[PDB]
C-alpha cells in the first residue's frame, strides 16, 4: 500500500 | 493611447497634474489586451517613479493610477514582477493597504497577489515586509457580506497567493496567522471566494502531514466535503484537490473525511464528464484503499467498487492509471473477502485489457495487483478457478508476451506468474 502524493497572476484590464 | 516617449516627458515634468495625467495614460496603455507595452516602460525607467507617486496622499487619483500601472506590470513574467519589486513597491503598497479610500486599498491587495503569486521567495518577502496583518485586517468584519463583493474577491485572491507555491511552503506562523480568515472565506456564500479559498486550502494541503493536520484541526473537511458537491466546476475542482490531498495523509486524517460523508459524492465524480475531474477522483479514491481495512470497507459499503471496475474498463487512459493504482492498493492492503468481492464485481478483464497499454509504470503495476490476488487465491485454494478466469478473457496470452518484454521488472514478475500459476 501506497500513499502517493501529487492563474497566479491577474491582469486588471 | 499616448506614446511612451510622451508618458516618460510627462512623468519627467515636475507638474503633479502632468505626472498624473501621464500616469493615467500609461495605466491605459498596460491595461490594453494585446501585447501591452510592459518592457518599453520598464526600459523607459518608470518603475521608480510610479513607486514614489503610491506615497502621494495628498493625490489620491495618482495613488490609484501608478497602483493600478504597477498591477499589470507585476502580472507579467518573473523578471517583470522583480523590476517592480526592485523598485520599492513592496513596502509601498503594505502603506497603502490603510488607504481610507477603498478602491485604492483594493488595487494594493491586488499588486501584492501578483507579487506574492510570481513565487515563494518573493511571497515570503511580502509577508516578511508585514503584509499579512493590514490584509488580514481589511477582514476583521462580523460579517463579510458587509464588504463589497469585487474587494472580498480581490482579498480572498491575494491571500490565497500567499497560501501557494512549495520548495519552501510558506512559513508556518504565517498560515497559522491566515487560517482562521480562510475558514470564514470558505463559508462565504460567494462562488469565486468559495473557488479561491478552497484553492488556497489546497495549496495548504499539498505536503507534509503535519501541514495537512494544521489545516483539519480547524474542522473544515464537512464544509470541503459540501463544496465537492457544488455544481460548479470551478468550486469542485479545488475542493476536490483538497479532498484528495488529505487522504495522501495518515490513517485518522483519511478518515475525517470519510466520517464527513465524502465517499457519497463520489459516484458522480467518478462518472463526471470533465477528466480532469474524473482523474483526480480516481486518484482520491487510489489513496483511500491505500488505508485500513475498514476504509476499504467503507469503499465497498458506498458501492464504489462498480464504479471503479467502470473507470477501469473506459476512461482517459491517465484515468485509468489511477484506477490501476486503487486496485494494487486495495489487493495490497485488504481481507481474502474484500478481494474476492472485487473479483466478483468483474476487476479481472478490464485489468487484464490494459496491459495492453504501451507505459511500463501501469503494467507492474497491474502485475503486482495479479499477484495480490492470487494470493488471496491460494489461501481459498481457488488459484485454479482464478487462471482459467484470466486465461478465458484473453490474460494469459499478454502476461506471456510479457516474458519477452524489455524492462526487468515486468519479465522477471511476470515469468514468475505463468511457472507458479499457469
Amino acid at each position: 500500500q501506497r500513499k502517493r502524493k501529487m492563474s497566479w497572476k491577474r491582469v486588471k484590464g | 493611447n499616448w506614446s511612451v516617449e510622451d508618458i516618460v516627458k510627462g512623468i519627467n515634468s515636475n507638474n503633479l497634474e502632468s505626472q498624473l495625467q501621464a500616469t493615467q495614460a500609461a495605466r491605459k496603455l498596460l491595461s490594453r489586451e494585446k501585447q501591452p507595452p510592459i518592457d518599453n516602460i520598464i526600459r523607459a525607467g518608470l518603475i521608480p517613479k510610479f513607486v514614489s507617486f503610491l506615497g502621494k496622499t495628498d493625490c489620491s487619483p495618482i495613488q490609484f493610477e501608478s497602483a493600478w500601472a504597477l498591477t499589470n506590470i507585476a502580472s507579467g513574467t518573473s523578471e517583470q514582477t522583480k523590476a517592480v519589486v526592485d523598485g520599492g513597491a513592496i513596502p509601498a503598497f503594505i502603506s497603502l493597504l490603510a488607504s481610507p479610500h477603498a478602491h485604492i486599498s483594493e488595487q494594493a491587495v491586488w499588486a501584492l497577489g501578483n507579487i506574492a503569486g510570481d513565487g515563494s521567495a518573493f511571497r515570503d518577502l511580502v509577508i516578511k515586509h508585514g503584509a499579512i496583518d493590514p490584509l488580514l485586517a481589511l477582514l476583521a468584519v462580523p460579517d463579510l457580506s458587509t464588504l463589497a463583493c469585487g474587494y472580498l474577491r480581490n482579498l480572498t485572491w491575494t491571500l490565497s497567493n500567499l497560501c501557494r507555491n512549495k520548495n519552501p511552503a510558506p512559513p508556518l506562523d504565517a498560515v497559522e496567522q491566515i487560517l482562521p480568515t480562510l475558514v470564514r472565506l470558505l463559508h462565504h456564500n460567494d462562488p469565486e471566494v468559495l473557488a479561491d479559498s478552497c484553492w488556497a486550502i489546497s495549496y495548504l494541503t499539498d505536503g507534509p502531514n503535519e501541514r495537512i493536520e494544521m489545516v483539519v484541526k480547524k474542522g473544515v473537511v464537512p464544509q470541503l466535503v459540501k463544496l465537492l458537491g457544488a455544481t460548479e466546476l470551478p468550486i469542485v475542482t479545488p475542493a476536490l484537490r483538497a479532498i484528495g490531498n488529505i487522504v495522501t495523509g495518515t490513517d485518522e486524517q483519511t478518515q475525517k473525511v470519510i466520517d464527513a460523508g465524502a465517499l457519497a459524492v463520489f459516484p458522480s465524480l467518478l462518472t463526471n464528464p470533465k477528466t480532469n475531474i474524473q482523474k483526480e477522483a480516481t486518484w482520491t479514491m487510489s489513496n483511500i484503499t491505500a488505508g485500513r481495512q475498514d476504509q476499504i470497507q467503507q469503499v465497498v459499503n458506498h458501492g464504489l467498487v462498480p464504479f471503479l471496475v467502470g473507470v477501469l474498463s473506459k476512461a482517459d487512459f491517465k484515468t485509468q492509471k489511477e484506477a490501476a493504482w486503487a486496485i494494487t492498493n486495495y489487493t495490497s492492503g485488504g481481507t481474502v473477502e474484500q478481494i474476492v468481492y472485487l473479483v466478483h464485481c468483474g476487476i479481472i478483464e478490464p485489468l487484464m485489457n490494459l496491459l495492453s497499454a504501451k507505459d511500463t509504470k501501469i503494467i507492474q503495476v497491474i502485475l503486482d495487483a495479479i499477484s495480490n490476488i492470487f494470493q488471496a487465491a491460494e489461501k481459498l485454494g481457488e488459484t485454479e478457478k482464478l487462471s482459467i478466469m484470466i486465461e478465458e478473457c484473453g490474460g494469459l496470452d499478454k502476461i506471456e508476451a510479457l516474458q519477452r518484454h524489455e524492462n526487468e521488472s515486468v519479465y522477471k514478475a511476470s515469468l514468475n506468474l505463468i511457472e507458479k500459476y499457469f
